[PDB]
């Protein structure tokens, strides 16, 4: 049961509060807690609310680590599936090491990726983040991996920028499998060579791409420019 | 008017029982007639034969029937689409004791007809008993014929339990058919079985039959993808430095990239340089500013590392 279970327990919870106003409270919460332990998915779920709760004013009340062992005690009781949203549910205030914590969780969602990717990012671990970029990437396949890899390339190239080439090259390679292009190009005009990435623009395979190819060899130069209309002809706009 | 010649002579020419238990018989034996004709106008002619059976078993049913099947598969052994139609006519009226001998004929005359083999199994489930399948499926083993006599055979075992013997099966295809999609497939079934141990002697018997000039560069990430399931950080490093020794450029850059996607997961950033740096000499270069271009790659690789 939910929602039921759910005004039970915080109803309960509440009599220990207003005992507690009463100074009549936290033991007795225990049971009536323990009573929700009794309670018997995502009505479980809600049990894990009123898990979340006896947590809640456990924390409130002045034993923060003691009440996240417990809720430890029951995601580790879990030692199943449907359990994993209550531990986003219980990870997502774990933190406040986490660690491992969080990688059951990869044993077991892109946006919980990207968030863990940004704690580790507030740590400053850096490279042990794009790690993890690489941990989402072979699970998704080319579909939700974009919406990993274009937060991830503009960070990366963000780090170390041009300290070394062989790598951020190998990874634009791994990525390839249209903005990535751009990125890519971007990169080497400026770092690696420049026919090579103007190779590169030339191996795209429309018209804005084409228009931009031919802004680069211009910048390369003038004569390049007049060649590149050929490869353009082959759209009437074109 | 010259398409409206022809179209007007189509429309033109477009709009240009029973009783008693005696005259039934009449009705009945000129048609007989009719039939018996056709034959003799064509000795071979399957048309008119299946459908002389056809017609005698809506009828009467047995001696009739049954004699005409039999009197035209002696005009056309290896005839398939006679076989089938004799058969599905005695399951229409449910003898299958009857059937199951004519099919054993088929089997026998002739190995190769797929479309028998199948179609002998299939009619065994629906009828029951699953002994029956397995001496049949085993006969066909003997004309040891292919994956897909094999596979057709294990889903049995698995649609129904009894999992040793399925295991054994196993082995058998991998000793007549060897070769490298056999083995992996193998390993498939010691994974539902949920046995690491017993799933690893089974890669190394891959390992021993085969041989350098078997094996593919595919079996030793097959290998790595099981090590990511139990993340066994000591097995994994130890298979991709032992695999990429015995392809070099035949097969060298699609396991590389394997090989860093695990060091993703698991100061140690030593093979990201070696596994870069090797795939940017791998680049072939044809010409001298190919040559020199790979060369400005190469070197900022050695400098950095």
């Amino acid at each position: 049961x939910x929602x039921x279970x759910x005004x039970x327990x915080x109803x309960x919870x509440x009599x220990x509060x207003x005992x507690x106003x009463x100074x009549x409270x936290x033991x007795x919460x225990x049971x009536x807690x323990x009573x929700x332990x009794x309670x018997x998915x995502x009505x479980x779920x809600x049990x894990x609310x009123x898990x979340x709760x006896x947590x809640x004013x456990x924390x409130x009340x002045x034993x923060x680590x003691x009440x996240x062992x417990x809720x430890x005690x029951x995601x580790x009781x879990x030692x199943x599936x449907x359990x994993x949203x209550x531990x986003x549910x219980x990870x997502x205030x774990x933190x406040x090491t986490t660690r491992k914590l969080y990688d059951r969780v990869f044993e077991l969602t892109p946006q919980v990726v990207v968030n863990y990717a940004n704690l580790l990012e507030e740590n400053a671990y850096f490279e042990d983040s794009f790690k993890i970029y690489e941990r989402g990437v072979a699970l998704f396949s080319y579909p939700v991996a974009f919406e990993l890899w274009n937060l991830y390339l503009t960070k990366f190239v963000k780090r170390y920028q041009g300290t070394h080439m062989e790598r951020t090259r190998d990874l634009f390679e791994q990525a390839l499998e249209k903005s990535i292009y751009l990125l890519y190009a971007d990169f080497e005009e400026k770092f690696g060579k420049a026919k090579r990435s103007i190779s590169i623009l030339e191996k795209a395979a429309l018209a804005i791409y084409n228009v931009l190819l031919v802004k680069v060899a211009l910048n390369y130069g003038v004569l390049a420019t007049r060649t590149v209309y050929e490869k353009a002809i082959e759209x009437x706009x074109x | 008017x010259x398409x409206x010649x022809x179209x007007x002579x189509x429309x033109x020419x477009x709009x240009x029982n029973i009783t008693d238990l005696e005259e039934l018989q009449e009705f009945q034996g000129r048609k007989r007639k009719e039939f018996e004709d056709a034959i003799r106008r064509n000795r071979l002619a399957m048309g008119h034969w299946m459908r002389y059976g056809q017609w005698e078993l809506d009828q009467k049913e047995f001696a009739r029937a049954r004699s005409v099947f039999e009197r035209a598969l002696d005009v056309d052994s290896t005839y398939i689409p006679l076989w089938l139609k004799y058969i599905e006519c005695e399951m229409k009226n449910r003898n299958i004791n009857h059937a199951r001998n004519l099919f054993d004929r088929a089997v026998t005359q002739l190995p190769r007809v797929d479309k028998l083999w199948y179609k002998y199994v299939y009619m065994e489930e629906m009828l029951g008993n699953i002994t029956g399948c397995r001496q049949v499926f085993e006969r066909w083993l003997k004309w040891e014929p292919d994956e897909n006599c094999w596979m057709s055979y294990i889903r049995m075992e698995r649609r129904y339990h009894e999992n040793e013997r399925a295991r054994g099966i196993y082995e058998r295809f991998v000793v007549v058919h060897p070769e490298v999609t056999n083995w992996l497939r193998w390993a498939r079934f010691e994974e539902e079985c949920g046995n690491a141990a017993n799933v690893r002697q089974v890669y190394l018997a891959a390992i021993d039959a085969l041989g350098q000039e078997f094996l593919n560069e595919r079996f030793f990430i097959a290998f790595a993808k099981f090590e990511i399931r139990q993340k066994e950080y000591e097995r994994a490093r130890t298979i991709f430095k032992y695999a990429i020794d015995f392809m070099p450029r035949s097969k060298s850059m699609e396991l590389y990239k394997e090989y860093t996607h695990f060091e993703k997961q698991f100061x140690x950033x030593x093979x990201x340089x070696x596994x870069x740096x090797x795939x940017x000499x791998x680049x072939x270069x044809x010409x001298x500013x190919x040559x020199x271009x790979x060369x400005x790659x190469x070197x900022x690789x050695x400098x950095x590392x």
